[PDB]
């Protein structure tokens, strides 16, 4: 699952 | 301490040059040197620190995942040995970031936004350790990540509106921690859902709308994958 | 050194894993350790060595160019120069490492033509990278001498379609154009190389035809750029 | 600069 992209 | 003899302003300048040259290890080392001067970071500087180390650890995480996948399929010692080498380097980077946050960025942070930013970052870097940890060490790391994230949550609910992008990104990452690391999908879903709903109620008061809605959609993507 | 206790075959295996993980510094260090075992490199191993260091120095050259451009614009504090010098020194260190491996271990009188040309071309390339940052005559002549020895061997011992011979001619022509201020020679070399390969393509299998024509296409790209 | 061999 993706986390904050920055 | 290799940066101890360089002026703070020179380290910040060189961090920006390193970013332009796509030299992220250099950028992180310069930002580490700047942090170790002992002064608070501005918002721009906090973002430089985070971008630099995310690029470094992100490359290590991707390499670790490639090697771990080759290792799973292979099941000589070489794949494991090289995976362990990359793992140790990733652990070193995370330990470095966690050391900067504990000595002394978190305690020196002068406003709620910066404190939440750093406590979220502490949770994130323990989470990166948790991805490669095993056994009792993993359990301790998981508890450390949860405690940092929860402290950030407590502060953001008292001091930030529910649409605040930093608050939203904290909830995003904490919910990812619950789902991917702590085997707590119900906590992940509950947190993402509550965060989504409480921000949605205030979208009409925003100019900011773009920023908050972007992160709300990141929460939504995870909810869809999760539900 | 750090690789001295590792088996040759394990170093090669880990170089291949490092490539899969895009960890080219590690790949280069493993291949250096393999070279230091003192056995000749196979064709596959020569390619691993070359790919590894190409990627390392490629990133350094790209960063050096970024910083040099910034420095030139700032010339219409010392930080830009200092950081460009830091990257330059690291780049020179890698070139010195490669040239050291070539001179101490790999360049021999008694090789097959394919290896002798491969390594002398490589020597020319790494002197050329040093020449890009030098301010130079002696480095330029060292590159020229290495390329010229490789050219002499390649014309006597390899067919005009041989891919190693073609790639050497491509890079020597770039040397003439970009380093040695000899664009007429660069153009003549690319032309004659292309035409002499064209005339012998009819002797090649489908596989060899693909390998040769791909490099011929690069020669033509440079010719059409330059004329 | 002019491109060299990409490998
Ligand atoms: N992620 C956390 C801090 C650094 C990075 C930020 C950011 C980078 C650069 C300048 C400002 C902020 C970031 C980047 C892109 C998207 C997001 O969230 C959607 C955050
Ligand atoms: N360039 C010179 C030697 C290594 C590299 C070769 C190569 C790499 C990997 C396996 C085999 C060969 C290479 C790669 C891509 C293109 C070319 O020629 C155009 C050469
Ligand atoms: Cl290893
Ligand atoms: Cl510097
Ligand atoms: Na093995
Ligand atoms: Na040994
Ligand atoms: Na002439
Ligand atoms: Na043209």
């Amino acid at each position: 699952t993706p986390s904050l992209p920055g | 301490g290799a940066m101890g003899s360089m002026e703070r302003a020179s380290l910040i300048q060189k961090a920006k040059l390193a970013e332009q040259a796509e030299r992220y290890e250099d950028m992180a080392a310069f930002m580490k040197g700047a942090v170790e001067k002992g002064e608070e970071l501005s918002c721009e500087e906090r973002n430089l620190l985070s971008v630099a180390y995310k690029n470094v650890v992100g490359g290590q995480r991707a390499a670790w995942r490639v090697l771990s996948s080759i290792e799973q399929k292979s099941n000589g010692p070489e794949v494991r040995e090289y995976r362990e080498k990359v793992e140790t380097e990733l652990q070193g980077v995370c330990d470095t970031v966690l050391g900067l946050l504990d000595s002394h960025l978190i305690k020196e942070a002068g406003d709620a936004e910066s404190r939440v930013f750093y406590l979220k970052m502490k949770g994130d870097y323990y989470r990166y350790l948790a991805e490669v940890a095993t056994g009792d060490d993993k359990k301790r790391i998981i508890d450390s990540a949860r405690s940092a994230y929860q402290e950030a949550m407590d502060i953001s609910k008292k001091e930030m509106p529910p649409t605040n992008p930093i608050r939203l990104g904290l909830a995003l990452n904490f919910s990812v921690f619950h789902y991917e690391i702590a085997n707590s999908p119900e906590e992940a879903i509950s947190l993402a859902k509550t965060t989504f709903d409480e921000a949605m109620a205030d979208l009409h008061t925003l100019s900011s709308y773009k920023d908050s809605t972007l992160i709300m959609q990141l929460l939504r993507d995870n909810l869809t994958l999760w539900t």
